[PDB]
């Protein structure tokens, strides 16, 4: 029979054996319709690189093994497509001459050359190689296809509407890790998803993705948005999911009540601050944030209102209006402090505070007018107030609820500032009301608005 | 000398992506 015979293939770049023996490298010998596996005394199997970088296997029969005539053996072994035959087959590598049958990516050569050698003879014995001629050829599996769905949701979640301003699309790019110490190629393949108002969700899919790499996703910053970015498939078949989620705005308010004067500005000031209690910094709409701090100025022509647009999620925000804007006011606030979970609207109100105007008539010499005033909450007023007689200027002081005024003939003053619902009572002095008959209009009354009360001195 | 003949195929694993089983043969007759 032949003898000293081995069997060799070197492998092309488009396969590779399996990792740990899983190549399940065997011979089997058939003969009589009969299958039998050479033991490891029979046979030894090797692999080695060779001078031009690929794998050579060689089945090496034991020196002094002897073919059984008209036996079949067989040198069986399991190789996977390599990296190079997945990029090609996604279309990433170029084909070369002699890589495929007529460069088709779906006929890659397995081997580059194999052949058997075997000798025959006692004695000095002949050797000889033969080259196999058949050359066979492979399809790797299908590229990936990567789904990739971009949602957009209001303020409050999925399905809620969308106030803020939206690109018309957002181009989404694939980005391949490299997995050989080199950097991520994050232009891979891209796409234009279409943004329309309204359509919360588009879905796109990357074509011809090649196998054996894990993906990423790219996908742009777009203002008054939050992004996250999810794989909703499997590291071996991604599928991506882009949700846009619009940031919060805090509305502030300003609201006059019992003021004919509309040309007024107040200042607003808002303090902001972040549940992990980083200073927050930043321009929100027309209102730049320093250090927590912003102030808004609100007047006619603004609508009464400023707007800090698209804060971070979860701000923590207190509305105070300036110490300044609020004289002459009583001051009240609706949503003054909260968290900034969904848009939220803080309203200041300014109520101008009531005056007291006490008028003196004589039918038929100064007289004297004690005020009494207890506040809203029904304690007697102390504090100092304008008072006006005829445009000349007095400070008027209460004490323990009383003050005392001093008026002619068709004189009136006025007193501004009153605290709003307080209730007054006026009361001519007895050395005054001597000689007259004394009778009062409107003698008391709850400071809600501009009130005045009369006191008529008849003679006799 | 005895003649030999060779053949060489490459069949993909049924229900395994991208395996494929080489088969080298060589059959002597005397």
């Amino acid at each position: 029979g032949i003898h000293h015979v081995s069997i060799k293939d070197v492998l092309s770049k488009y396969v590779q054996l399996l990792p740990n023996g899983s190549s399940e490298f065997r011979v089997v010998k058939e003969k009589d319709g009969s299958s039998e596996i050479l033991t490891e005394n029979q046979v030894t199997f090797d692999t080695k690189t060779t001078s031009e970088g690929l794998v050579e296997v060689t089945a090496k029969f034991s020196p002094n093994y002897s073919l059984e005539d008209g036996a079949r053996y067989v040198l069986k072994f399991t190789v996977t497509s390599s990296q190079e035959a997945l990029d090609a087959i996604a279309g990433d590598k170029k084909l070369e001459a002699g890589d495929a049958e007529g460069s088709d990516v779906n006929k890659l050569y397995s081997n580059k050359g194999a052949s058997v050698t075997y000798s025959y003879g006692i004695g000095n014995s002949q050797t000889k190689t033969k080259e196999y001629s058949d050359n066979p050829t492979f399809k790797p599996s299908d590229p990936l296809t990567v789904p990739v769905e971009v949602e957009w949701q209001g303020v409050t979640g999925a399905r809620t509407v969308i106030t803020a301003d939206q690109p018309s699309n957002v181009e989404l790019k694939l980005v391949q890790k490299n997995k050989n110490g080199g950097s991520d190629n994050q232009d891979y393949r891209k796409t234009n998803v279409n943004v329309s108002k309204n359509v919360s969700n588009e879905t796109r899919n990357f074509e011809k993705v090649a196998k054996g790499y894990q993906y990423d996703l790219i996908a742009p910053d777009v203002p008054a948005f939050t992004k996250e970015i999810k794989n909703v498939g499997t590291e071996s078949n991604p599928s991506f999911k882009v949700i846009y989620k619009q940031l919060p705005s805090l509305t502030i308010k300003k609201v006059l009540e019992a003021e004919n004067n509309l040309n007024k500005e107040f200042r607003i000031k808002v303090k902001l601050t972040s549940p992990d209690s980083k200073p927050l910094n930043g321009t929100f709409g027309e209102i730049t944030v320093v250090n927590g701090e912003a102030e808004i100025r609100v007047e006619k022509r603004k609508r009464w209102r400023g707007i800090l647009s698209y804060l971070p999620r979860g701000t923590h925000y207190k509305v105070e209006e300036e110490a300044a804007s609020t004289n002459g006011y009583h001051v009240t606030y609706e949503n003054q402090e909260g968290d900034l979970n969904k848009d939220e609207t803080s309203t200041v109100t300014n109520h101008k505070l009531p005056s007291l105007s006490v008028t003196k008539k004589v039918t038929g010499k100064s007289f004297k007018i004690t005020i009494n005033i207890r506040d809203a909450q029904n304690s007697p007023l102390n504090g100092t107030y304008t008072a006006t007689v005829n445009n000349k200027r007095t400070p008027l002081q209460f004490t323990n609820g009383r003050a005392s005024i001093d008026l002619n003939k068709d004189q009136t003053i006025k007193i501004d500032g009153l605290p709003l619902d307080s209730h007054y009572t006026v009361e001519e002095e007895t050395n005054s009301s001597r000689g007259y008959q004394v009778s009062y209009e409107n003698q008391e009354g709850k400071l809600d608005g501009d009130k005045s009360a009369t006191v008529t001195n008849n003679k006799n | 000398e005895p003649q030999t003949t060779l053949h060489k195929t490459i069949t993909p694993i049924s229900g395994q992506d991208d395996k494929y089983e080489l088969s080298l043969d060589i059959t002597s007759k005397l």
